């Protein structure tokens, strides 16, 4: 979805709504299965880490893909 | 047959960890041609400042990341150890040990916690024979003395039904306040039937403290009389003469049932004006000598008024390492982890400090061994003498080295330990007493080389030094059980002393004598590995300098230069990324083998930054002029948020001279302050707060 | 409105967060409570409530306003 | 007053099937055999004769004020190699 996004927007314009009703199917399937598969692993949320871990991991794609 | 086993780690989790950080040198050594070959970023000043910082944490790093080098494990059996030593028909041929404790005031610290421990010393898993507990008081106060005798008179009940049921915790105070079911693998018959007679009795007991504590709180004119109608000899804190006696002892009250139980021994010192009596370091001297003329012993363990013993065991397993004929012949003392308990599920101050245990104690247990702490460690009578590790090439000078006491310099003769002519009682009472004078430890060489060594605060530290110097080894235990646990810092303001405590002594042992960087080199012996770890454990502090000054590049660039390094010329991307990923990757490997949380690694690293700006930042500076309030600890880290958040903001009001893209610093400034404002954020204003933050 | 505040804090001992608690309570109140109460009230006064129909005003305002 | 005394008994009762247990943890060599002085007529898992037995019946056991309780029945199947018997509906 992310690499998607990064796509449509770079140049497509007024071209944006099948982007969101794509979107928005991909986030109804990620919300019924992210809770259950990721709770089981740690104590309550590994977030603290898991942020900065996502945040670097794209903005670090997006670099290289771009170069 | 073997003893005890040790094994490394299945070399599985070990050539991939290696390979990581040796990686690692290599990329960060590229790094730095960028960083010399780009000399203007349009600002000289701040391209000087920047370089010379980063140059000093690459050279932390490596001072750090070497000794974690060949980690080690151990296994230990009891079964054995019992079959080989103890087997029947003829008396036991085990060891004695003996313990300390210590103590300066009663007001200070509630008695009853001191009553607690002294209780749990006397129900070890141990013959009767072999055992003893000692107790020291440095202020004299008749609270104290008092207290002792009520703990000894309840004494009798409380040890016969420990050991027959096996019951563990056994301090009464932390077993009985307990969730735990208690009916869980028991299978006595007449189990409970006991067990409600004992609480009561407890309750009893607990009450008679609390009416003694409270009489003393007022001081009579005349002043305090004992019972039989005289005088307490010790009427002034700052003058009293030492006073020795014997309590619960072979020839003195006896167990309901009829057998014996520990000898139980109470000492004070004497002190007159006009001389400096160093503090938990001439008493735990003085101890030892005293102990030396009673009741020699072959091995010392010491013990704070705070920790107790959590298993019964204890004392078996340590005994299992050290009596090993092959592995046992060079072995100064056994460290033991300290663990703590009362700790909410949220650990915000870090005060468990499992890192460090878990992580940096194991590593360094493969070179030579751990670290003196400071509690829970079995000393060799002879390496505190300071003769030196065996298998290795007159009066006057024992006179000289030792005292002018006769009978504590014959003692030192014993091949193993015990009374030489076995004379009266009397006169050991006597000489005793004779050898606690003020002015005992004159011509001696007490303190400068024999013994715990005065000076700095942290004097644990300089004491393990000095014997590792002489190529004596130490070893490294981990039962199941925790085997020892005390308690911790509640509120902020002792955490923060705390820890201002440790850096002070680091500093004062760098500018003395005993510096690791010119000391010891003569007649070697030190592995060069280790003589590492000591230096970076007493050059740590200097390292919050530059951390400081790393923090405030982003504001000030953030504010005029926006420009710290030139642009990608298409090179640096690889490099930059190869840096990036490296961190991870060493981070994730260490967790699979060190069992360590991902969380708590977090907390360790956000509690290090901030414990660096206010107390370290101290130790270097009000250390160097001396060659603070809660208030004024927390004025430097406070000064750095408001700057970070008031500039940060600034700055984007700023970027609307320009259009929707301000071409890209943005989130490279917005991150990199992000990362100071998110690794401090939540510990000033978790700290203090108003409530809930909403 | 923000100094003021503060102040009031200072001296009187109070927390920030019962201030906040007790001033949108009062707003509640008034929209429900109080209306149904000046109007009986006033019948009476020229003469010479279930729990289901006390929450109606306050309905009508959250409809009205999230559709507008 | 009895719901002391019943909460003592209960525990006093629960130590018993600990200790039971306990003792059971570990087999003999030869085999358990019964009180009376018999050998415990299964000793092997998959082989051992059906048994029954009735324990607090009509005539036997009765509460302590002089009143009867329901029966119970023990029943153990009888088991022999080479044949498959199905776990519940059998
Ligand atoms: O002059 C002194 C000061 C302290 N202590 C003991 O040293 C231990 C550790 O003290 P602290 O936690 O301050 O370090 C405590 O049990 C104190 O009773 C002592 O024996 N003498
Ligand atoms: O410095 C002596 C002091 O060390 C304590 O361990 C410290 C360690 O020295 C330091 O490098 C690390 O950052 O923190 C740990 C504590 O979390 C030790 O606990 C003390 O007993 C000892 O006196």
């Amino acid at each position: 979805v992310v690499a998607g996004f990064s796509d449509a927007l770079n140049k497509g314009y007024e071209a944006w709504g099948p982007l969101f009703g794509k979107v928005f199917f991909a986030f109804w399937v990620i919300l019924h299965l992210y809770p259950f598969l990721k709770g089981l692993m740690g104590r309550q949320n590994r977030t603290p880490t898991i942020v900065v871990l996502w945040s670097v991991l794209l903005t670090s794609v997006f670099s290289l893909v771009w170069v | 047959e073997p003893l005890s086993i040790v094994y490394p780690i299945p070399r599985n989790k070990l050539t991939p960890y290696r390979a990581v950080i040796i990686m690692r040198l290599i990329i960060l050594g590229l790094f730095f041609h960028y960083r010399i070959t780009n000399p203007v970023d349009s600002a000289f000043g701040l391209w000087l400042t920047s370089v010379i910082c980063e140059i000093w944490f690459a050279f932390s790093w490596v001072l750090d990341q070497f000794p974690k080098w060949k980690p080690v494990n151990r296994e230990t059996f009891i079964e054995r150890l019992s079959a080989r030593y103890e087997r029947e028909g003829e008396p036991s041929q085990l060891a004695a040990v003996d313990f300390f404790v210590s103590t300066v005031d009663p007001l200070k610290e509630p008695p009853l916690i001191t009553a607690n421990t002294v209780l749990s010393i006397l129900a070890v898993d141990y013959p009767v024979d072999k055992v003893s507990c000692y107790v020291s008081d440095d202020g004299a106060a008749m609270l104290t003395f008092e207290s002792l005798v009520e703990t000894a008179e309840f004494a009798r009940k409380w040890v016969p039904f420990c050991k027959k049921f096996s019951i563990e915790p056994r301090a009464p105070e932390f077993y009985f306040s307990q969730k735990i079911d208690y009916l869980k693998d028991k299978v006595q018959p007449s189990f409970v039937k006991e067990r409600r007679a004992m609480k009561r009795d407890y309750e009893e007991y607990k009450v008679r403290v609390n009416a003694l504590v409270a009489k003393a709180q007022k001081t009579p004119d005349e002043g305090w009389t004992m019972q039989d109608g005289t005088p307490w000899p010790g009427n002034n804190t700052r003058d009293h003469p030492g006073m020795i006696q014997v309590f619960l002892g072979n020839t003195g009250a006896r167990d309901i049932e009829g057998n014996e139980l520990p000898r139980l021994v109470y000492v004070s010192r004497e002190k007159r004006p006009g001389y400096q009596h160093h503090k938990k370091a001439g008493a735990e001297n003085a101890l030892v000598r005293v102990s030396a003329v009673l009741t020699n012993a072959p091995y010392i363990l010491n013990l704070d008024c705070d920790h107790y013993v959590n298993n019964s065991k204890a004392v078996r397993e340590a005994m299992c390492i050290l009596m090993d004929p092959q592995v046992g012949r060079d072995v100064c003392y056994v460290q033991f982890p300290q663990r703590f308990d009362g700790i909410d599920r949220s650990d915000r101050y870090a005060n468990r400090n499992i890192v460090f245990f878990d992580v940096n104690m194991k590593g360094l247990d493969g070179i030579q061994g751990p670290m003196y702490v400071g509690t829970g460690c079995v000393f060799n009578r002879q390496a505190l003498y300071g003769y030196g590790p065996p298998s290795m090439p007159s009066q006057l000078s024992f006179e000289k080295t030792f005292g002018l006491s006769p009978v504590f310099i014959e003692s030192t003769l014993m091949e193993n330990g015990g009374v030489p002519e076995s004379a009266n009682s009397s006169t050991l009472i006597k000489e005793a007493i004779h050898v606690i004078g003020c002015g005992f430890e004159e011509k001696t060489e007490w303190g400068k080389e024999i013994g715990w060594i005065y000076g700095s605060v942290t004097e644990d530290i300089l004491s393990g030094f000095k014997m590792h110097c002489r190529g004596w080894r130490s070893i490294y235990c981990m039962p199941v059980r925790p085997a020892f646990k005390g308690s911790a810092p509640i509120n902020l303001s002792d955490r923060l002393h705390q820890v201002l405590r440790w850096a002070l002594g680091s500093v004062e042992i760098f500018f003395s004598r005993h510096c690791p960087f010119w000391y010891g080199y003569g007649g070697g012996r030190l592995k060069w590995l280790q003589r590492l770890a000591y230096i970076n454990t007493i050059v740590y502090p200097f390292t919050s300098l530059p951390l400081i000054a790393y923090c405030t590049i982003p504001a000030v660039c953030l504010l005029t230069g926006k420009f710290i390094i030139p642009t990608l010329s298409n090179l640096a991307s690889m490099l930059f990324l190869g840096l990036f990923i490296s961190i991870i990757v060493t981070a994730v490997l260490e967790l699979r083998w060190s069992g360590v949380s991902i969380e708590d690694l977090w907390r360790n690293e956000q509690f290090w930054v901030i414990g660096g700006v206010s107390a370290h930042l101290f130790a270097v500076f009000q250390g160097f002029l001396k060659m603070v309030k809660w208030t004024t600890l927390l004025i430097p880290p406070t000064t750095l948020l408001i700057i970070n958040i008031v500039g940060v903001v600034a700055g984007f009001s700023d970027a609307l001279n320009k259009g929707y893209e301000a071409w890209g610093p943005l989130f490279g400034k917005v991150f990199f302050a992000f990362w100071v404002i998110l690794h401090l954020y939540p510990f000033l204003k978790g700290l203090m707060g108003r409530q809930n933050r909403t | 409105i923000i100094v003021t505040a503060v102040l009031e804090l200072r001296w009187s001992g109070v927390s920030i967060e019962d201030l906040w608690r007790n001033e949108q309570f009062w707003v509640i109140g008034g929209v429900s409570a109080h209306l149904f109460a000046v109007f009986q009230g006033f019948l009476k006064m020229l003469a010479g409530v279930k729990w289901t129909t006390l929450l109606i005003p306050p309905t009508t305002l959250l409809i009205i306003n999230i559709v507008g």
